[PDB]
RNA sequence: GAUUAAGUUAU
RNA sequence: UUUAUAACUUAAUC
């Protein structure tokens, strides 16, 4: 029978399925110990390997443990979709009733390291030799020193333990008096918001051998790893506090005499406790930058709200700020039957055609803005492996080198549009016009100098969209306050650009599909695979499941390019600017305030490439995940398995960064998993090979990996494979691919579903589009996008493109390579000489 | 000129907010902690004068505000008005399980502090 | 079939939209709940009969 | 060939 | 009352 192990030879190392002294009486008296002349049919490291490798179908060591200790019963798994987060929420109370067994296991561990440095002994703990009862009955490779100077290491045990702690709440009995389920909760004093003392307390109680310094306040940290390692641990802790403990903190502050009330600093789930250095009790008179500091500052407008109850969420509600709720609702499109008409007059939309509407403008009522809020429900916290997550992240930051990047002046500020919102309340007088205008530079100056040394907490305001689409559901975007994208634009626009004008490179945002770029961008991920395959997956509930940690990592791989300008004190008051602002902000949402409970912000200025991160951290994730753990004895390349045996030490022996080990790992990922990134979505060419056999990471280690650090789903029905090479991607970016002979040679050609198109031309969301002059241009920028259907073999799609073409010379009439009413305009758009 | 404008247009707003704000509530919330200093999501909770519940539906409403008085964060409150999605005025007796479905959804309940 | 049935589906949610029905909230989702099934249908039975449905509203009010 | 506007697509 | 980025098209102007 197989078990899982987690080894660390001379010979091999992983953590991994393997099929399978007299120092006892040194410890036989701790409680902790199993009687050696009682042990369970499962130990801890099945439990972790169960959670951590998920596959459905594959899981009956997962449903044995689940019934064997009345987490559920044998009827539970008949139900459909019983393991998934998101169809079947109650999953979660399931998991959560393994909690106290591993409690008792952190508490009995805390205990057998006790007795261990009484006793002399020096050892490393493994998960597999810990029974589910918590009991310890492993001892043979331990040696034996001075008695009171044992030395226990525990850097793999806890490292790999950390996802479970949260998905089980391990720690849900410490919010209970005396630490006991059965007796009530505690009950706390509502302005107490501090908790460091909780916090040391309950480090040392579960965590007392943990060899690396821990910061309860982030602004003690050193660098950005520790940052992240004590983050970790505070997202464990914060799970104990109570909620209204955690956002901004507010104080009385006298102006004119009169008294306001300002925030004065934050309180962090995952940073801890921020104060403001810029503080001053009294003061003469308010300047500009002070107006619009207090004006987007949330404790004037919570503080003057009445207390509101929402029942339709699960959500933390703030307050009212006005005294009827909203209920916006969503206008069905307008119907262009001029077009559908003449569509109809061809020959479309006949019985039994491949080729019928499906993309639609859908209505909403006026549930629709609330309803679509409590999909944050979706948002957990996570605690990370935090080994491998700080060995992912200096991999994850060799895909970000070719980039420059650095703090800017305000006079130097690319904005793109000024005529939009500028966000709660700025939104009720101006658009950023004008406050782009009011603000002299020297004064945007002076408001971004007072961030790195200041929080400025921020009101994030919720709007429906007017889109088309296949699917019922109902969007939302998010308008961030004009206050923090002013200076996040000044601290990450150099960057940002520097990305967006990169050609060749992983990441593809701002590389044009035109004049040939479709072609060179797949020629560039297919760079040299030597068995060639591609994959591409999705990522289910991206913008609202997204972890804490994983987004704080992203905030922190941008940040590494403000080396030379930025101080430490600035970069970490540039972080909690960060995420008080676009991470746990308040949500301005039909008039009421509510705590966004994590994941992205649509109206970030850095969203794209923060999620480009991400995805690029939860792939080295799933091929560190599928290197180790596989079987080593197997592997029949000796490079190989030697690069697995220095992944497991570089993980979680060495604490020092080896950048040798670093640049050899990233480089195999080039060599074998190339990948070519926008946002969410991806394209992998990965060897064929090495994937069969474990080397590199497929479709069953995405699905692992997001199950146990995004807390999603992955089905494989949205995932693809594609094994010909001449064949393109099956879907990026929606568009598909065809090999068209083009001139002498053959070219990769993007196109989009005709639905799509289709759909796009009969309904629009403004009756002023059916006027000529902008109805002309928009079936022009139609038939560029319709083009390359003349291409595909299928005479019903390449019709749809005739169709534009002959619509538009009937438009021309009622109103040569630039004259857009005869097909070589078009065809000159997808030539390499633009 | 806009400047000036939008000066004056940001300190009434923030003069006019004060109306409801240095409430002897507040200062005593804040004058008791030890370093004055509070979280915000306590300061609604503890010295708001009205209390809006928003109700999907009926077991919901059995479960929150049963009666013309009722418990919400440790304080009792009593019910001025109730008005559905439409912002029209619901009777007390009007909302029960048979006439429910003649209801529009959700409810919109004020309440006072006792 | 199917396809007018979808084109006049929206036209007439849009023209019920246009005489202020979305001002009563109950009967606004129901519109727009026949509306959705409408344009999500494969099958122009339950397409008609939910057609039908959405038409008997307009022919209610005076329109 | 540099700003300004409008529109389409993608995320 | 409608965010952020990227690409493209069209019309202007020195
Ligand atoms: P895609 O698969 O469409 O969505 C994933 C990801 O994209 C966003 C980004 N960036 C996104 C999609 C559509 C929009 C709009 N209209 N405005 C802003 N951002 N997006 C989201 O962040 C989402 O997580
Ligand atoms: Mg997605
Ligand atoms: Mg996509
Ligand atoms: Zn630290
Ligand atoms: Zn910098």
């Amino acid at each position: 029978v197989y078990r899982a192990f987690d080894i660390y030879n001379d010979k091999v190392a992983g953590f991994a399925k393997f099929l399978k002294e007299t120092i006892y009486n040194l410890l036989k008296d701790c409680p902790a110990v199993a009687k050696h002349d009682r042990l369970t049919k499962y130990t801890m490291a099945d439990l972790v390997y169960a959670l951590r490798h998920f596959d459905e179908g594959n899981c009956d060591t997962l449903k044995e443990i689940l019934v064997t200790y009345n987490c559920c019963d044998d009827d539970y798994f008949n139900k459909k979709d019983w393991y998934d987060f998101v169809e079947n929420p109650d999953i979660l109370r399931v998991y959560a009733n393994l909690g106290e067994r591993v409690r008792q296991a952190l508490l009995k561990t805390v205990q057998f390291c006790d007795a261990m440095r009484n006793a002399g002994i020096v050892g490393v703990l493994t998960l597999d030799n810990q029974d589910l009862n918590g009991n310890w009955y492993d001892f043979g490779d331990f040696i034996q020193t001075t008695p009171g100077s044992g030395v226990p290491v525990v850097d793999s045990y806890y490292s790999l333990l950390m996802p479970i702690l949260t998905l089980t709440r391990a720690l849900t009995a410490e919010s209970h008096v005396d630490t006991d389920l059965t007796k009530p909760y505690i009950k706390w004093d509502l302005l107490k918001y501090d908790f460091t003392e909780e916090r040391l307390k309950l480090f040392d109680r579960y965590f007392k051998y943990w060899d690396q310094t821990y910061h309860p306040n982030c602004v003690n940290c050193l660098d950005d790893r520790c940052i992240l390692h004590c983050a970790n641990f505070n997202v464990l802790f914060s799970t104990v506090f109570p909620p209204t403990s955690f956002g901004p903190l507010v104080r009385k502050i006298f102006v004119d005499g009169v008294p306001f009330v300002v925030s004065t600093g934050y309180h962090f789930r995952e940073l801890g406790v921020v104060h403001n250095q810029d503080v001053n009790l009294h003061s003469s008179r308010l300047s500009f930058k002070e107006l619009l500091v207090y004006a987007a500052d949330p404790a004037m407008h919570a503080a003057s709200g009445n207390l509101l109850l929402d029942k339709r969420t699960t959500c933390f509600s703030v307050a009212a700020l006005t005294n009827n709720v909203a209920f916006q609702t969503v206008k069905p499109g307008n119907f262009n039957k001029d077009f559908y008409d003449f569509a109809v007059s061809k020959g479309f939309f006949k019985e039994g055609s491949s080729v019928e509407l499906k993309h639609f403008f859908f209505a909403q009522d006026g549930n629709a803005a609330i309803s679509d809020y409590d999909y944050y429900r979706y948002n957990l916290p996570t605690m990370c492996d935090i080994r491998q997550l700080l060995f992912v992240v200096e991999v994850v930051d060799k895909y970000f080198d070719c980039y420059d990047g650095g703090c800017i002046n305000a006079n130097q500020v690319i904005v793109n549009n000024l005529d939009k919102s500028a966000g709660f309340p700025f939104n009720k007088w101006g658009k950023a016009r004008l406050y782009y205008d009011s603000m002299s530079y020297e004064d945007q100056d002076a408001l971004f100098a007072y961030t790195k040394r200041n929080v400025i907490p921020t009101i994030t305001q919720m709007n429906l969209k007017y889109a088309i689409s296949a699917k019922n559901r109902a969007r939302t975007v998010a308008g961030v306050s004009i206050c923090s994208t002013m200076t996040n634009r000044q601290f990450h626009q150099k960057l940002l650009k520097s990305i967006a004008a990169t050609r060749g490179a992983t990441v593809v945002i701002g590389t044009s599909k035109f004049y040939g770029g479709w072609h060179n961008m797949l020629k560039t991920v297919y760079s040299d695979v030597e068995n060639p395959h591609l994959m591409g997956w999705d990522y289910p509930k991206c913008d609202r499941a997204m972890p804490n940690m994983l987004r704080i990592m992203a905030s922190l791989v941008l940040a590494r390019k403000h080396t030379t300008c930025c101080s430490l004190s600035h970069r970490f008051y540039r972080l909690a600017n960060e995420c008080a602002q676009v991470l746990s902000e308040m949500v301005m949402c039909g008039g009421s305030l509510y705590v966004k409970p994590g994941g992205t912000s649509s109206g970030d200025a850095t969203t794209a490439y923060a999620n480009s991160v991400f995805n690029i951290c939860q792939a080295v994730t799933a091929n560190v995940n599928a290197l180790l753990s596989t079987d080593g004895n197997k592997i029949a390349d000796k490079y190989v398995r030697n690069l697995q045996h220095r992944l497991y030490e570089c993980l979680y022996r060495n604490r020092d960064v080896d950048t040798d080990f670093v640049n050899e790992f990233y480089a195999y990922l080039r060599k074998h998993f190339s990948m070519m990134i926008l946002s969410d979505d991806a394209v992998v060419c990965f060897n064929s090979t090495y994937a069969s056999q474990g080397l590199v990471a497929s479709i069953k280690n995405f699905k692992s990996v997001l199950y146990y650090q995004n807390n999603v789903f992955m089905s494989e029905a949205k995932c693809w494979t594609e094994t010909d090479l001449t064949k393109g991607p099956h879907e990026f970016c929606s568009q598909h691919t065809m090999l068209v002979k083009q001139g002498d040679d053959y070219v990769y050609l993007p196109y989009p579903d005709p639905s799509r198109i289709l759909g796009a031309g009969c309904f629009v969301d403004d009756i002023v589009k059916t006027d000529g002059t902008l109805m002309i241009e928009r079936f022009v920028s139609l038939a560029i996008d319709a083009y390359p259907l003349t291409k595909h073999p299928n005479q019903e799609y390449a019709d749809v493109f005739h169709l534009y073409l002959q619509y538009i010379r009937k438009l021309h009439d009622e109103l040569n390579t630039s004259r857009y009413w005869e097909p070589e305009f078009y065809e000159a758009m997808y030539t390499p000489h633009t | 000129d806009k400047r000036a404008k939008v000066t004056s247009a940001m300190q009434t707003m923030l003069f006019t907010m004060l109306r409801k704000l240095d409430n002897d509530a507040l200062n005593n919330i804040i004058n008791n902690a030890r370093d004055g200093c509070v979280p915000l999501n306590i300061i609604p909770l503890t010295t708001a004068a009205k209390l809006m519940v928003v109700i999907p539906d009926y077991n919901t409403y059995k479960n929150t505000c049963d009666g013309t008085t009722f418990t919400y964060a440790s304080a009792l409150w009593e019910i001025q008005q109730v008005v559905d999605a439409d912002s029209k005025i619901v009777q007390l007796s009007e909302i029960s399980m048979d006439n429910s479905p003649n209801l529009a959804w959700p409810l919109i309940v004020t309440a006072l502090r006792a | 079939k199917m396809s007018d049935v979808k084109c006049t589906s929206v036209v007439l949610l849009s023209v019920l939209q246009q005489l202020r029905v979305e001002s009563s909230s109950k009967l606004w989702a129901q519109c727009v709940q026949l509306h959705n099934d409408i344009l999500l249908a494969k099958d122009t039975t339950e397409a008609f009969e939910k057609m039908v449905s959405l038409l008997s509203v307009l022919l209610s009010m005076q329109g």
